[PDB]
């Protein structure tokens, strides 16, 4: 096989079009991506035109987190009621506008001090389910020591997200960084998988971007594909970033990246 | 016009010191963060340092941190880079640039300096010798040979800028004597060699050597 | 620090095409990347928002897309003056870092080189050095062979050459190879030839000169 139709057939596979959204923006809750909440897909197609329009952030191991959610095939999110006693929740920012108001990532709770007191937070979450939980949390990096003190009443914030198997400790990096939507600060995003029977543990003294719940980790038969090809009304079992392709011939030279039953390369 | 004029570059011995200046005009120097960027010969762009508009807020690239020092003077609309403990790898063309921050978001470095060359070597400057390339089918070619000079660069113009079409000034070659040599040529109508005078205007700033040599058939 | 890897390093595109350049980050970032056009003998300029495009008209023909790890620079219509070495930079976190650069090479129809030879000037021969320069003017593609001959004897190791950057108008090259010998060795001979091998030439062309 050597030619492609140029379009991605919406059948028989479940095709979810990202449009102006990446997977991580839909994962975190960028207000332009709220329409992607809880969505299921067999193949999720990221676009080149996808862009971030919320609070500026990085993900240290971006490639692997993008692989976990892509395989689960779902963005299903179940809220949990953490006991954030003594802190101000629902932190908002003018860089992440939702419905003409200052907002933030839908799936993230940015905690600030309460009455200029912000105590050592300790929360346990048991994961009594029969399936892997994916917790998404972050670390805020204030621009100045003045910004650190004003937000958290703590010059040296520390964060530790632990389980019975793993532990992650992150320290903020105070400093100036190029203004993104008028924000010289940033946020580092991390994730933790809590397997059934294991407890999620959080030990934040400052700067925490608290999670709001978990994502379900399903059987990884789904995947992700970078492609600019349009989504079309047709039926084809093989899918390549150049478009859908028939699977009658035994070999193909269109693209090495494929999804579904495809000819060998 | 928006200007960033650069000064201070030259030839310096290893371990020696040198200072650069990026004088600004056209815009308000007091509101822009300034940057120093260099590319070595055969290398790509390399960010070096940065000041915030209010001063006292700096950080450096690891390659030069501890040796170089960036500084600001909003009164004289100028940026300074103090280069100490210079080494061979520090030889590059150093640029200065501001940060464009339209609305509230950073977009990149829009206005760039003209370029200034710093050559760190144990060698000394030597002026070039300029020799004509005289014409001997229907269109003739003539030029000048700018042989044996150091360091880079030299600039060559024809008739003080009147003759521009057809000119090809070639990149230099570092011949085995440790000196550079290039040739600039221009093709002209073969029937105007007697009616038109052709002079190349070689300039070699590091040795204060500028020569107007006549190319005569 | 955030490191960038740029692909490809060299790129040869015909006129009027659509070309995309990719940069990849070591760490995923939400901020886009900034792109730059580096002409020879000029300061690099900001691509994505050139001149006063934000203050004045929006239209532009350089597109910079990508979020996360893979970003891209797209040129909607390749032009003969697009010859440069493009660079991408991240502005998420200092230190600011660039890529290795992508040298776009505008491609033209095959052109034939004009060959000229220059005898050493009188003022050289007094200083004790002879330099014989041979010019290859306005040719394409780059690959061309310059062969020096002294009394029809092959010459190697005593010649150097350099090529200009591709022209911003006719997208051609130009080459100059120089032959260096002493005054004594120069006057030991009388026939110096310059043989040029090139695609646009059906047979090698030799420009020579006596005395
Ligand atoms: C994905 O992103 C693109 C690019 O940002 C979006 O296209 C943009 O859509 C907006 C509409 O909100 C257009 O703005 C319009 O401008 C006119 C002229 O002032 C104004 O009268 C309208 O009221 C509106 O504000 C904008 O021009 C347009 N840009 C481009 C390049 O097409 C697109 O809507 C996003 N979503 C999707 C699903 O594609
Ligand atoms: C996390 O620590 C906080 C305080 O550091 C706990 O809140 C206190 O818990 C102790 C132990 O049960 C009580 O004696 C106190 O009355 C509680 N309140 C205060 C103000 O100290 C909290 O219970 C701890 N987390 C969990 C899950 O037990
Ligand atoms: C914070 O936001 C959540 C969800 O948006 C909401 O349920 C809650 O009432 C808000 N306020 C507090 C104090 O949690």
């Amino acid at each position: 096989q050597n030619s492609s139709i140029g379009e991605i057939c919406d059948s028989p596979h479940q095709i979810l079009d990202g449009e102006n959204c990446t997977l991580i923006d839909a994962l975190l809750g960028d207000p332009q991506c709220d329409g992607f909440q809880n969505k299921k897909w067999d193949l999720f197609v990221e676009r080149s035109k996808a862009y971030s329009n919320c609070y500026p952030y990085d993900v240290p191991d971006y490639a692997s987190l993008r692989s976990l959610v892509a395989s689960s095939g779902t963005l299903e999110f179940n809220n949990e009621s953490f006991n954030w006693n003594g802190v101000t929740q629902n932190g908002t920012s003018s860089a992440c506008i939702r419905r003409s108001n200052n907002s933030f990532f839908s799936r993230l709770n940015w905690l600030t001090h309460l009455n200029f007191k912000y105590p050592a937070l300790n929360v346990t979450m048991p994961n009594n389910e029969q399936f892997d939980k994916l917790y998404i949390w972050g670390v805020h990096h204030p621009v100045t020591d003045k910004d650190q003190i004003f937000l958290y009443a703590q010059p040296s914030g520390r964060i530790t997200v632990s389980t019975k198997r793993s532990q992650q400790a992150v320290i903020p990096n105070i400093g100036f960084r190029p203004r993104i939507r008028n924000i010289p600060s940033r946020i580092s995003i991390y994730w933790t998988i809590v397997k059934p029977g294991d407890i999620l543990l959080i030990n934040s003294t400052g700067n925490l971007i608290a999670p709001r719940g978990y994502f379900k980790i399903r059987s990884g038969k789904s995947s992700i594909m970078r492609s600019d090809a349009p989504i079309g009304k047709c039926k084809s079992e093989c899918i390549t970033p150049n478009g859908s392709i028939p699977n009658d011939k035994p070999f193909q030279n269109v693209n090495r990246i494929t999804y579904g039953a495809c000819p060998r390369y | 016009e928006v200007q960033l004029v650069e000064s201070g570059g030259g030839l310096v011995q290893p371990g020696g010191s040198l200072r650069l200046s990026c004088e600004a005009s056209g815009f308000t120097f007091s509101n822009y963060e300034m940057n120093w960027v260099r590319q070595a010969p055969g290398k790509g762009l390399e960010w070096l340092s940065y000041i915030r508009s209010s001063g006292t807020v700096t950080s450096y690239a690891d390659s030069v941190k501890g040796r170089f020092t960036i500084s600001r003077d909003n009164a004289k609309n100028s940026l300074y880079l103090q280069m100490n403990s210079l080494r061979a790898e520090d030889t590059a063309v150093y640029y200065c640039a501001r940060d464009l921050v339209y609305t509230g978001s950073y977009y990149g470095m829009d206005v760039w300096g003209q370029g200034t060359r710093v050559t760190v070597s144990g060698a000394s400057t030597k002026g070039p010798s300029v020799f004509p390339l005289a014409p001997s089918g229907g269109t003739a070619a003539l030029g000048c040979l700018v042989k044996d000079y150091f360091p880079e660069p030299v600039t060559v113009s024809w008739n003080s800028g009147a003759l521009t079409s057809g000119v090809h000034t070639f990149p230099a070659v570092l011949q085995s004597s440790g000196l550079y040599s290039l040739s600039s040529v221009v093709t002209v109508p073969s029937s105007s060699l007697g009616t038109q005078t052709y002079i190349c205007n070689v300039n070699h700033k590091p040795s204060n050597t500028k020569v107007d040599k006549r190319v005569e058939p | 620090a955030i490191q960038l890897t740029q692909s490809p390093s060299s790129l040869s595109a015909s006129v009027g095409d659509r070309v995309t350049i990719t940069c990849r980050t070591s760490q995923g970032i939400s901020t886009p990347l900034a792109w730059y056009q580096h002409k020879p003998g000029k300061s690099p300029k900001l691509l994505i928002h050139d001149a006063f495009s934000l203050e004045s008209g929006v239209p532009s023909r350089f597109s910079g897309s990508g979020s996360g790890t893979d970003f891209s620079l797209t040129i909607s219509s390749v032009q003969p003056e697009d010859f440069a070495t493009y660079y991408c930079q991240q502005f998420y976190d200092y230190p600011i870092t660039f890529g290795q650069g992508t040298r776009l090479e505008i491609r033209r129809t095959v052109a034939a080189p004009s060959v000229f030879i220059f005898p050493p000037s009188d003022e050289q021969l007094k200083s004790g050095t002879a330099s014989v320069v041979c010019l290859l003017n306005n040719f394409y593609p780059r690959e061309a062979k310059v062969q020096w001959k002294v009394d029809n004897a092959l010459q190697s190791g005593n010649s150097q050459e350099s090529v200009t950057e591709q022209d911003s108008k006719d997208s051609t090259y130009s080459l100059s190879s120089t032959l260096t010998l002493s005054k004594a060795d120069y006057e030991k001979h009388k026939v110096y030839a310059c043989e040029v091998t090139h695609q646009g030439l059906s047979s090698p062309v030799t420009k020579s000169f006596n005395r």
